């Protein structure tokens, strides 16, 4: 927005100065305009006004209205409360106040929070102080940042010294300076925390224990941003020597121990530093006097570090005596005055305090395993924190490394010989009385060493580039003879000093020889102390030996030409000498330090080396110094009492089954290992691993301890299972010994057998592994959610999930390729293994079915942003929810839904979605935003669950807000769903309020993907009758089609799609395929929900919506706003593209290799990869210019995969076209079915659609029979259900050339016979109506040369049509040769009649006639109906008798001796053969009378009983017949003359 | 009732439409054509002469 | 009911 409120804004700020400082400038022109809008905020860094009476009697005197500004506010006795309660508990003005309340009701983050009002006002008025003060910090650090362009840089310097220091620029020009100001912004804070802690402890001694904590936290952040402030501005050369006496006096005044006193230590430093130091004020006068002034104390440790630190920055002035002046002024004195005065220091605990200080400074909640009791071992005399959450920030971690950097190189550069004889009387005092422990000075001056320069490489590299230096001088004075202590210390620092590669070099080169210390005696005293152990042992040699390993491990961590010599050095043998020392009996944390250091040696290795270090391990666990077997076991279950070595072995087991080639054949491990002694390889490290993990998992109370221990038994599964070839073995399985020799087949019976992945997978079917793998992941919501998210228990967590999916898809290929072959070879060879899988489980899905919070669980889990828990959580479900026996045993009542209903979970769970769901994404980040990642899996998640057993509901109908009941679905009211706030609402609304029409590329494709699974759920929960109703009501009840209909976009070829254009040739090639098939296949639903739900008004009979709905396809919207009509959809019909039409190449060679076992049309390309590398194979076998022609046939093969992923691509284009064709035709039929508008305004539309189709079936006329259908059909009925002269002309002249395509498709018989009988529909009525008044004759004329065009060809199509296979082909084709005949008369012969006898049609249409009784609403009726009525109509014409006469049908109709609703049927048969006997008698002449005579004489009597009879519907009906049958034979009497023969 | 069988209703319709309509254009001309032919002379002689020679 | 379900652009 724009008109934020003071929140807001110092919010929308704060996210402005990130961008600028992790190099994002995308916001220059809009940060300056924050800085002049909050300028006055900027001046005053934190001012409450003071509490005035004035106020407080006027606003409880007249609480009803409130003016504050321009705007104004009405005060109630709930709002009015609320005011007064702020003002107590902060001492804050009313009207001040009065505004933060006001800002919280107008944002209202009441409900965000669901907190009282009044509290909200205490957040609020922390928040601006936040970032008020933090942005401020921001500024100043990116206006030191080198990093960045130097005007930039220049801009928020300038800035900040007028907006935050009130210094004008220098371009232009009674006020208070920043310090003071600052001094006294502090002081609020510390009397603000005081008086907070003193009346909460009263009330103490709620719902409000949050809020307590975020306001300690946010005034303990706001003091520390403060102090940097002040930091910074006093590192601008802007302080005095009153500023620095004030902060000495609080310094002195200092009561507690706390993080303001670290918070404070830098600002001394920079105090001295620039006042004490050579590198500021260098008025040497000035410093003599701060000397006496420094040199009352609450606490002398602080008096004791601050003389020191005063004393080493102040001794850089006597170094020489020319650039300065030094004269009369003695030396010798004021140097043994300074000695003296640090002497005392030191005495006083002066590097003791600057050690617990760093010490706590780097506080971490979790240490790694491999340095424990590191820099613990000293006597700590100064109390610790209260263990407070105040975790501290990173550049306070950095300044302070940087002062006590700066620190150490001024004290050795400046004090040599005071630690000259600090050391010396350290060692006289050692000596003198060794029982008795001297002082730590020294050691603990190495330790603060050391933390300072920690990750800090640029600094380390100055103890090795110049050799000749104070730094390396002091380095190389330290190595000398000294004691354990020292050793340690100074082993501790070269360990840390070892950040990178090339300070690990510099070490392991100046540590050998090329006296200081030297690996010689280091490998000495190891094989000292291992013969002593093997022939006690004091806490120094065992911490030295400690260190020693954790130095040797780091150098070999960091370095390579240490690790690749120690690991072969014959001089050395580090190997054995830790070994030697491992077995002895020793502490666990030696054996743990061995074991990091051998996988450290072992980090990067090789073939060789993985051989000697089996070769070593095998040597020393068979004969250890009692049976190889026992002594394995032995010291397996020594190696697995504590924490420490079994961590530390298991991380070295999974290291060294890491390949060298990192991470397929070659099984990392000799396929020899073990196979002198009895052993089945590496079985029992596995075996003993997960015996381990599954009983001794509760000898651990350290919760850290157990965390860290399963998850290095997660990350050893990972690796033992990823290592497991799948593809490989299905492939062996498949065609090795089928089809392939039986040579490579005992490589893959090895590779499986010595394979620890069945072994794995058999462990995974016990009880104690799953137990132990839900009671892990069921755990507190608390934890997880105060949880840092690297924290060891969301690994944990997310390497069982992994490894629980990899066990779900592995299950079948492990009990399908693994288990028969083991069995067998157990059978058949001498095994002796221990089973420890449960028969009964036949599944992995029976361990876990008896569990039902882990549903629960992972529905929680989703609620805490991880993007990759969230993603494995939907994933698992999915899975869960796809499986079948996990269902059966659910839903045999059911238990999930009871167990999803205990408290609440479903809502809250729903609840989470939508808002997750609502949330924005990246546009730059679209495949990588976490957010679209975890809408598509819940997406998917919910397709898979819905598309799983649609009949029977399942949880996706709880999560939608619906009450799942047993085979039934319900609203309840008040429900989620019914207030319309639900998962199916947001999805509703995320679809309504997105809009794919994009102009930088236009047509993106993600929001295609999006919106097509969006509709596939829609489609699927309408589909389901179990969910139609309420969704349709739902639907229709908002106007979802209105919505879509607007968010509509027409399609044409030059939008590109994600810019590209689509007649380019890698359009098909590219993913853009994808995207318009889902387009498409979105379109198609639409239009058929639009169709079902027009149905559906229609048959509701309620014009209320039929008149939006016409609106709407008219293309006008009554809230007026106009849309894209139907027709202008229709360009999806294209044919310049060519979709069919592929260009094939040369193939000069492997033409003759088909697609065949390639093919639901998918044609694999490893079928056809096969074979062509089989024929490659083959070829160089040939030995005939196998090297020059290979690029030949790879280039070949290139082209043919692209040939089969293009032939996909188009046939499935192919398919969503016609889809989307019958989709349309379907919406059409349904539109023109139901509609009760009037026609003369719909026949601009009619018109249009038929100029639309015009096109589209020319151009598939006779190409495919599948898209014709639907567009024959629909020009059938709107044929039927048929200014003025315009309009008559433009149909009929359409009507004309629609005519000649059918007619041209059935002298070709195209198509099937359910096409082919839509054409003799519409030529009927053509020939019929419209034809059937000089504009007659002009159409009757041109219409029969159309038809002799053709000829017999056309004729002879239609002619086999009939009696044939087909039931209403054969029909309609016998109606339309009527309609050909009737039409051609009234053009005394006829061509038509003339080409049925040549085609023999007459002929085989006699002979049909007999039987007709077997054949005679059904379909048999009716045809038999159109057949003797055509032979009714040959009879009338003069040239018809000649040929029909020839055929002899007087003996055809008496073989078949065929001569109330019932009964008239009856007589319509003998009427219809009547007719035709009749008429054909009287057409010749007196050559036919003889025939009927004999008619009348041989079927005498039954025509008398008719001529008699005759002389309420059906019986009017019943005696209409007898009226035509009986004037049917007098025709015949009258024209055959039998009066005369009486 | 239902999208599916609307469609097949409607066809079912149309083509019992079509059928009907054929079947009266066909009646109608036959019946003009016996008109036609009937109309030229003894239109009432022909049934006359058959009373009179068979049974009333 | 339809806060912004309205068809009100």
């Amino acid at each position: 927005m724009t008109d934020l409120r003071k929140l807001e804004a110092l919010q929308a700020l704060h996210a402005e100065l990130v961008a600028v400082r992790q190099h994002r400038f995308e916001g220059l022109q809009v940060l300056e305009t924050l800085l002049e809008e909050q300028t006055d905020a900027f001046k005053a860094l934190i001012a409450k006004p003071a509490r005035d009476t004035k106020d407080r009697e006027a606003l409880g005197k007249e609480p009803k209205k409130l003016k504050i500004g321009e705007e104004e506010y009405s005060l109630n006795e709930d709002f009015v409360n609320d005011c007064l309660k702020l003002a107590d508990e902060l001492d804050l003005n009313e009207k001040e106040s009065a505004r933060i309340l006001i800002d919280c009701d107008a944002e209202g983050d009441v409900e965000t929070q669901s907190r009282p009002l009044w509290e909200c006002g205490v957040i609020r008025f922390h928040q601006e102080r936040k970032y008020l003060l933090d942005c401020m910090r921001l500024i100043l650090e990116i206006a030191a940042d080198e990093d960045i362009d130097a005007g930039l840089q220049e801009s928020f310097g300038v800035a900040a010294e007028d907006k935050i220091f009130g210094i004008p620029p220098p371009w232009e020009r009674q006020v208070k300076k920043f310090i003071p100001r600052c001094m006294e912004a502090m002081k609020g804070v510390r009397s603000m925390l005081q008086c907070m802690a003193d009346k909460a402890n009263a009330r103490n001694m709620l719902d409000n224990q949050e809020t307590l904590d975020f306001s300690r936290l946010s005034l303990v952040e706001q003091h520390e941003c403060l102090a940097s402030i002040l930091h910074a501005a006093v590192q601008r050369h802007h302080a005095t020597i009153a500023d620095f006496q004030d902060f000495i006096k609080i310094l002195r005044k200092w009561d507690k121990y706390d993080h303001f006193l670290i918070h404070l230590i830098p600002v001394l430093a920079a105090y001295i530093t620039e006042f004490g130091s050579p590198e500021g004020m260098g008025d040497l006068q000035q410093a003599r006097r701060l000397n006496d002034f420094i040199c009352s104390w609450a606490l002398p440790v602080l008096g004791a570090a601050v003389r020191a630190w005063w004393i080493a920055e102040h001794n850089g002035f006597y170094l020489d005596d020319t650039v300065q002046d030094l004269r009369g002024i003695n030396l010798d004195e004021e140097d043994e005055q300074r000695t003296k005065q640090f002497l005392d220091a030191l005495k006083e605990g002066a590097f003791d305090f600057i050690l617990s200080v760093a010490a706590d400074c780097k506080a971490q909640e979790w240490q790694d395993p491999s340095q424990l009791g590191a820099r613990q071992w000293l006597q700590r005399k100064i109390p610790s924190l209260p263990s407070e959450p105040f975790p501290f920030s990173h550049f306070l971690q950095h300044s302070l490394m940087v002062h006590l950097e700066g620190f150490v190189d001024a004290t050795i550069s400046n004090l040599p010989d005071v630690l000259r004889k600090l050391r010396t009387e350290e060692d006289e005092q050692r000596q003198l009385r060794p029982n008795h422990e001297q002082d730590m000075d020294l050691e603990r001056f190495l330790i603060i060493i050391s933390y300072a320069y920690e990750g800090r490489p640029d600094a380390a590299m100055s103890f090795w580039e110049d050799p000749d230096s104070n730094l390396a001088g002091f380095l190389q004075w330290a190595s000398r003879r000294a004691s354990t202590p020292l050793v340690s210390a100074f082993c501790e620092m070269l360990r840390c000093l070892a950040d990178n590669e090339e300070c690990a070099t510099a070490a392991h080169n100046f540590l050998l020889d090329e006296q200081s210390l030297t690996w010689s005696q280091i490998f000495k005293e190891l094989e000292y102390f291992t013969t002593k152990v093997c022939s006690e042992i004091e806490p120094e040699s065992a911490l030295m030996l400690e260190c020693y390993l954790r130095l040797i491990a780091k150098l070999a961590t960091e370095s390579e030409i240490a690790r690749k010599r120690l690991i072969m050095d014959e001089d050395f043998n580090l190997v054995d000498t830790i070994l030697k020392l491992s077995v002895g009996v020793i502490p666990h944390r030696l054996r743990a330090c061995i074991f990091y250091v051998l996988k450290a040696l072992m980090i990067r290795k090789t073939h060789e080396e993985l051989d000697a270090m089996w070769r070593w391990v095998e040597a020393w666990m068979t004969n250890p110094f009692p049976g190889p077997q026992e002594c394995m076991e032995m010291m397996f279950r020594e190696f697995g009492t504590g924490f420490e070595q079994s961590n530390a072995f298991i991380q070295l087991l999974t290291t060294l089954l890491v390949p060298p080639e990192g991470l397929n054949d070659s099984v990392p491990f000799p396929e020899w290992l073990g196979s002198s002694i009895r052993t089945l390889g590496i079985e029992p490290y596995v075996d003993f691993v997960f015996d381990v993990f599954a009983n001794r998992t509760k000898d651990i109370s350290d919760p850290s301890q157990l965390r860290i221990l399963r998850l290095s038994c997660l990350d050893f599964v990972m690796v033992c299972l990823v290592t497991f070839n799948e593809d490989l073995i299905v492939l062996g399985h498949e065609s090795n010994i089928s089809i392939d020799d039986a040579m490579a087949a005992t490589n893959l019976a090895t590779y499986v057998r010595l394979h620890p992945f069945s072994r794995v997978m058999e462990w995974l079917f016990n009880e104690k592994v799953i137990t132990s793998l839900i009671n892990t992941i069921h755990q507190d919501p608390i934890s997880l959610g105060s949880a840092s998210p690297d924290s060891p228990l969301v690994v944990s967590i997310l390497r069982a999930i992994q490894v629980m999916i990899k066990a779900l898809e592995l299950q079948e290929t492990y009990l399908h390729l693994v288990r028969p072959e083991v069995l067998r070879y157990q059978g058949e060879a001498g095994v002796r293994r221990k089973p420890v899988a449960n028969a009964a489980y036949s599944a992995f899905e029976d361990g876990i079915l008896s569990h039902l919070s882990l549903v629960v669980d992972l529905g929680k889990y989703c609620n805490l942003g991880h993007a990759e828990l969230t993603l494995a959580c939907l994933k698992l479900l999915e899975k869960i929810s796809t499986s079948s026996r996990i269902l059966s045993a659910w839903s045999p009542r059911n238990k999930a839904i009871v167990q999803l209903e205990r408290n609440g979970e479903g809502e809250t769970i729903s609840a989470s979605l939508s808002a997750s769901i609502m949330a924005t994404l990246d546009p730059a980040l679209a495949a990588s935003g976490e957010n679209y990642r975890v809408k598509l899996a819940i997406l998917d998640f919910l397709y898979a669950c819905l598309r799983a057993t649609p009949d029977q509901p399942t949880i996706a109908h709880q999560l939608l807000g619906f009450h799942c009941e047993l085979s039934k679905l319900g609203i309840e009211p008040k429900g989620p769903f019914d207030m319309q706030k639900s998962l199916f609402h947001s999805l509703l609304n995320v679809l309504i309020t997105l809009t794919v029409s994009e102009e930088e590329q236009g047509m993106r494709g993600y929001l295609v993907t999006l919106k097509y699974r969006v509709l596939r759920i829609l489609q699927l929960l309408w589909k389901s009758p179990l969910s139609a109703s309420l969704v349709m009501d739902e639907l229709r009840a908002t106007n979802f089609l209105f919505h879509m209909l607007l968010r509509e976009v027409q399609i044409q070829p030059q939008l590109p799609w994600d810019g590209q254009l689509v007649t380019g040739c890698e359009f098909l090639l590219s993913d853009a395929s994808l995207a318009y098939i889902d387009y498409l296949a979105s379109r198609a639903a639409i239009f058929e929900y639009i169709g079902k739900e027009l149905c559906s008004v229609s048959q509701n009979r309620i014009p209320s919506i039929k008149r939006q709905i016409f609106d709407a396809l008219n293309g006008q919207i009554f809230v007026p706003l106009t849309i894209p009509s139907i027709f202008d959809f229709f360009d999806f019909i294209n044919t310049d593209y060519k979709w069919e039409e592929i260009p094939s190449p040369h193939f000069t060679y492997l033409k003759d290799l088909d697609l065949g076992p390639c093919i639901g049309v998918h044609y694999d390309i490893r079928k056809a990869q096969e074979i062509l590398a089989l024929k490659r194979k083959e070829y160089e076998h040939s030995q005939l210019a196998t090297p020059e022609f290979l690029e030949t046939v790879e280039l070949e093969e290139k082209v043919l995969i692209e040939w089969l992923t293009v032939r996909n691509r188009a046939n499935l284009l192919l398919t969503a076209r016609l889809n989307l064709l019958q989709a349309w035709a379907n919406l059409l039929l349904v539109m023109i079915e139901s509609n009760d508008f009037k026609s003369t305004p719909k026949m601009a539309f009619l018109l249009q659609a038929l100029q639309a189709i015009l096109p589209t079936l020319e151009a598939f006329s006779s190409l495919k029979s599948d898209e014709a259908f639907e567009l024959a059909r629909v020009a059938k009925v709107l044929l039927w259900k048929l200014e003025q002269f315009t309009v008559g002309n433009l149909i009929g002249d359409k009507l004309f050339q629609l005519f000649q395509l059918c007619l041209s498709a059935i002298s070709q018989c195209s198509g099937t016979p359910e096409l082919r009988s839509l054409y003799y529909s519409i030529c009927y009525r053509y020939l019929t109506a419209v034809v059937d008044t000089r504009s007659v004759t002009n159409a009757r004329a041109r219409t029969l040369k159309a038809i002799t065009l053709y000829g017999d060809r056309l004729l002879n199509v239609i002619c086999d049509d009939a009696y044939g296979s087909d039931t209403t082909c054969q029909t309609a084709a016998m109606i339309l040769l009527n309609a050909l005949v009737h039409t051609s008369r009234a053009s005394v012969d006829c061509p038509i009649i003339d080409a049925l006898n040549r085609l023999n049609f007459i002929g085989v249409l006699v002979d049909s006639l007999k039987e007709i009784l077997n054949e005679w609403a059904s379909p048999s009726q009716q045809y038999t109906s159109a057949k003797l009525a055509l032979l009714l109509q040959l009879c009338q014409t003069r040239q018809g008798a000649k040929y029909v006469l020839q055929a002899n049908l007087f003996r055809a109709l008496e073989q078949s001796g065929v001569f109330v609703v019932a009964l008239e049927r009856h007589y319509a048969l003998l009427v219809a053969l009547a007719r035709v006997v009749g008429a054909a008698v009287t057409a010749r002449g007196a050559h036919n009378i003889v025939q009927g005579r004999k008619f009348l004489t041989q079927h005498r009597g039954l025509v008398v009983h008719v001529l008699k009879k005759n002389a309420i519907l059906a019986q009017q009906a019943l005696e209409e017949r007898i009226e035509e049958l009986a004037e049917a034979f007098m025709l015949l009497i009258t024209a055959t003359g039998f009066l005369e023969y009486e | 009732v239902d999208v599916d069988t609307y469609l097949s209703n409607l066809q079912t319709k149309t083509t019992l439409s079509m059928i009907a309509d054929g079947l009266e254009r066909s009646a109608r001309d036959f019946d003009a054509f016996l008109e036609e032919n009937v109309t030229l002379e003894w239109e009432a002689q022909r049934k006359r002469i058959y009373q009179h020679f068979g049974i009333k | 009911i339809l806060p912004m379900y309205k068809l009100s652009p």
